[PDB]
RNA sequence: GUUAAUGUAGCUUAAUACAAAGCAAAGCACUGAAAAUGCUUAGAUGGAUAUCCCAUAAACA
């Protein structure tokens, strides 16, 4: 049996939802009373304005979350996949998960694996093979080599259905937001 | 066998009431999720003006639960409050 | 300082904002349940093919 | 398509009678936290008999 491991990367939404104007003016009012009753170069807000097409770049969106989605090539197959890598039973999922972070993406992204339990598993047959979908949370992401030869795309779920048709790959939404 | 540790969130804001309002608000959001909060400790003034930091104790997280929780927390962040995640001693 | 009319206008929508959050949390809580159930569903899927691999995963 | 799930609101075989109920959950106020307490917020028969059923989602496929 051929073992293939993959990682369902999660990108945090850097920017919070904007408060309503009444909240801002109300914030000003509570700010003023707080003082009375008190007890004892930055990055661009949105870096997508210039690009408009850089799906490869990690910063495809900043207001909302994103999920890495990397075109993958196998010996006998070439399909659009979630970040995937070849792994061995000796390595645990987190160790395989860590390898995906550096092998496929070769970037200084900041990731922590808090939960070893995997979130997704789907089997594709033509030879028996299966895909492991790991889960992790990113505090921040520093993606080097934005314009890679690969077709990696950062989309949480909007493009997941578009690029991943079969239920073995279109059901990744089940554990995604 | 490993489980998410108990991680304190230090809510640092210049204004005490704003931190308290968020501390009450964020904790109430934790109530929606049933997140256990053992204590909410207060740090001393950050003497140099001064700033006020409030701990929101968080115990118990899950792989899917953790990812959504941080996203909700970010959106909840009202204004000029800096979030923080640190493992408890 | 807000006017009394402003407070009344805000009071009406604050109920909607509370309602909007309350509806979201119900969906959010159910969404986590589906995700958690899906995560359990993912746990079962590989167990059939090979339980030994989970031995590393469960750690 | 074969097997099989699964369809009053998070939960309940509460209910089809005189109410679509009870419980869980929710905003704000009250400042150690929690809980309590006051004042407030949103809801279902996705569906039938008097088992199939279409939808949904799985192993077969």
């Amino acid at each position: 049996w051929r073992l293939s491991g993959a990682l369902c990367l999660q990108r945090p939404p850097l920017i919070t939802k904007a408060l309503t104007p009444l909240q801002e003016e109300m914030a000003g009012l509570l700010q003023q009373i707080e003082v009375e009753r008190s007890l004892y170069r930055p990055g661009a807000r949105e870096t997508e304005a210039d690009k408009k097409n850089d799906r490869t770049s990690l910063h495809r969106k900043l207001d909302r979350n994103l999920v890495l989605l990397v075109r993958e090539k196998l010996g006998d197959q070439d399909v659009w996949m979630l970040p995937q890598v070849e792994w061995q039973p000796g390595e645990t999922l987190r160790g395989t998960a860590e390898r995906i972070l550096a092998t496929l993406s070769e970037n200084n992204m900041e990731a922590k694996f808090l939960g070893n339990a995997p979130c997704g598993h789907y089997k594709f047959k033509f030879l028996g093979v299966k895909v492991f979908f790991f889960k992790a949370l990113l505090l921040t992401g520093d993606f080097v080599q934005a314009g890679k030869k690969s077709r990696h795309v950062w989309a949480s779920k909007e493009e997941l259905g578009d690029y991943l048709q079969p239920k073995y790959l279109a059901q990744v939404r089940r554990f995604l937001l | 066998d490993y489980e998410y540790g108990v991680l304190n969130i230090h809510l640092t804001a210049y204004d005490m009431s704003l931190a308290e309002s968020y501390a009450q608000y964020v904790h109430r959001l934790c109530n929606r999720l049933s997140i256990k909060v053992e204590e909410s400790y207060a740090m001393p003034t950050k003497t140099m003006l001064t700033t006020h930091e409030r701990v929101v104790q968080i115990s118990g997280l899950s792989a899917t639960f953790a990812e959504i929780f941080l996203e909700v927390l970010q959106s909840n962040l009202p204004e000029g409050v800096r979030l923080s995640v640190r493992e408890h001693t | 300082e807000h006017s009394p009319e402003e407070s009344e206008r805000r009071a009406l929508l604050l109920k909607r904002w509370a309602l909007f959050k309350q509806q979201e949390h119900e969906m959010e809580r159910d969404a986590i349940r589906s995700m958690l159930e899906a995560q359990q569903e993912a746990l079962e899927e590989l167990k059939l093919e090979s339980a030994e691999l989970y031995a590393e995963a469960i750690k």
